[PDB]
């Protein structure tokens, strides 16, 4: 699973 | 002589996969007479040889500002890797020698939790929506606000402040009109933190 | 040379009649062989001589550290009067001048708002209860918390952040054990502001 910020991407595990 | 300052990456930079971090090694009251200097890098004792130097600047009172950036590993940041620069210059006796790195200690995650206006703010105009950030550690963060998609920018967010079992807090006040409050619109409280589930956590809250 | 810096009173003194107020000179890196300091002070460029010195301190790395305190009156520190504290010393080739005073602006009353536990809170050992103060003016506040009478000394208050109205704000946290919170008592966050009703107020909060 993947964490988004405002369309950009954070991490993924 | 000359002075050297050295700057960690920004938190953001860090915990997004997606931005890039690096550490800065600025080298201030640059002689005329002698402007050459010599940037050495290690990460953890280890030299490294990727570093980039920024062009030069004059400044107002007739010495030169020489920067140094080396890009770094999220990951190596991270786990607290230890980034020394070393400069030299031939108006100085000696090399002078600077490091830094995250703050030392376990990390801990951020409790996030949003706080509605008190039933005592809905006379005024505008009012308060909270998010309480505590028990994080290190203090570095990120903490942002939006709706529908959109950053809010009408926000403050509080200094991280230590706490008596040894972790941070702060708080982030986003400032509304009464009547998008009224008018059922949702709000989140973004925090970027090291400790949380892939760097991130979002928390809603609107008109119970 | 010598260096000097001069502070403010602490909030709370200035704004409780029954403290004392006072402005404080200090003087660091005196040598040991010119350790005489001649303190001048002026409210508003009138020169006054109240002024105490405290005991010289040896700080033993090679220099004194000289105190002047000079008590004021809660008013005259509210309406703005001017502090100036002037410094003399053989090792000075000209004497040093620092002056403060409060901050300048119209004072504007603080909103004094009470925030309970989240919902997601109430699963955790220890509940946080806040205090957003909000819409002050000067920085100048204190601020405290109590139930039944008795202090509760178990918080943290942020400093306080400039709005974009000009004004300031702070949050202060109490954190409490679950139990006490859900059985009903009530927790008080007490404000001291130079622009509240009597410079102070008073809210309350429970489940
Ligand atoms: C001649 O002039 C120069 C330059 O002066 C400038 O112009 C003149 C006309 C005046 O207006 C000055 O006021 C101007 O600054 C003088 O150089 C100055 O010397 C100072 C000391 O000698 C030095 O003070 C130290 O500042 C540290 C913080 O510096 C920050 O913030 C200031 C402003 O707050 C800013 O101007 C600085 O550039 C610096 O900014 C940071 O830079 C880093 C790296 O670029 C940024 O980090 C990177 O950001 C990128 C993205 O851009 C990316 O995200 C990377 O990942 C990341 O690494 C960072 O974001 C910037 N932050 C900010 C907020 O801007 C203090 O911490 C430090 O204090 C420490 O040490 C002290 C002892 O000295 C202790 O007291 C203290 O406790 C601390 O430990 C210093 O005070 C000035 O920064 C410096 N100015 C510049 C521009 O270099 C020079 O002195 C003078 N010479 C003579 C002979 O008169
Ligand atoms: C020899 O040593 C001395 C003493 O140092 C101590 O002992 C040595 C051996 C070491 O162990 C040190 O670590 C010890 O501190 C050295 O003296 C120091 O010099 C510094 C600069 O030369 C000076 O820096 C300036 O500090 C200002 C803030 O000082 C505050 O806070 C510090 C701690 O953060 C504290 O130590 C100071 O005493 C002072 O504390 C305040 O005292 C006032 C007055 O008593 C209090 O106000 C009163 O409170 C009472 C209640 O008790 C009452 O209510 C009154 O009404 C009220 O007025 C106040 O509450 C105290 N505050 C706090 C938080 O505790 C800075 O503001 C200042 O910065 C400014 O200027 C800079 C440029 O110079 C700017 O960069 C900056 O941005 C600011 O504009 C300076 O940083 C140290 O304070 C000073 N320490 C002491 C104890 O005097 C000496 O240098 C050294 N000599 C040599 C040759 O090495």
């Amino acid at each position: 699973d993947c964490a988004w910020h405002l369309g950009e991407l954070v991490w993924c595990t | 002589g000359p002075s050297v300052f050295l700057f960690p990456p920004k938190p953001k930079d860090t915990l997004m996969i997606s931005r890039t971090p690096e550490v800065t090694c600025v080298v201030v009251d640059v002689s005329h007479e002698d402007p050459e200097v010599k940037f050495n890098w290690y990460v953890d004792g280890v030299e490294v040889h990727n570093a980039k130097t920024k062009p030069r600047e004059e400044q107002y009172n007739s010495t030169y500002r020489v920067v140094s950036v080396l890009t770094v590993l999220h990951q190596d940041w991270l786990n607290g890797k230890e980034y020394k620069c070393k400069v030299s210059n031939k108006a100085l006796p000696a090399p002078i020698e600077k490091t830094i790195s995250k703050a030392k200690g376990q990390p801990r995650e951020p409790q996030v939790y949003t706080l509605p206006p008190s039933r005592e703010e809905m006379t005024k105009n505008q009012v308060s929506l909270t998010c309480l950030v505590k028990g994080f550690y290190p203090s570095d963060i990120a903490v942002e606000w939006e709706s529908n998609g959109q950053p809010e920018n009408n926000y403050k967010t509080t200094p991280p402040v230590l706490d008596s079992d040894g972790s941070f807090f702060l708080a982030s006040k986003l400032t509304v009109d009464k009547s998008r409050w009224q008018q059922g619109n949702v709000f989140s409280c973004s925090v970027m933190h090291e400790a949380l589930h892939n760097h991130y956590t979002q928390k809603s809250l609107s008109l119970s």
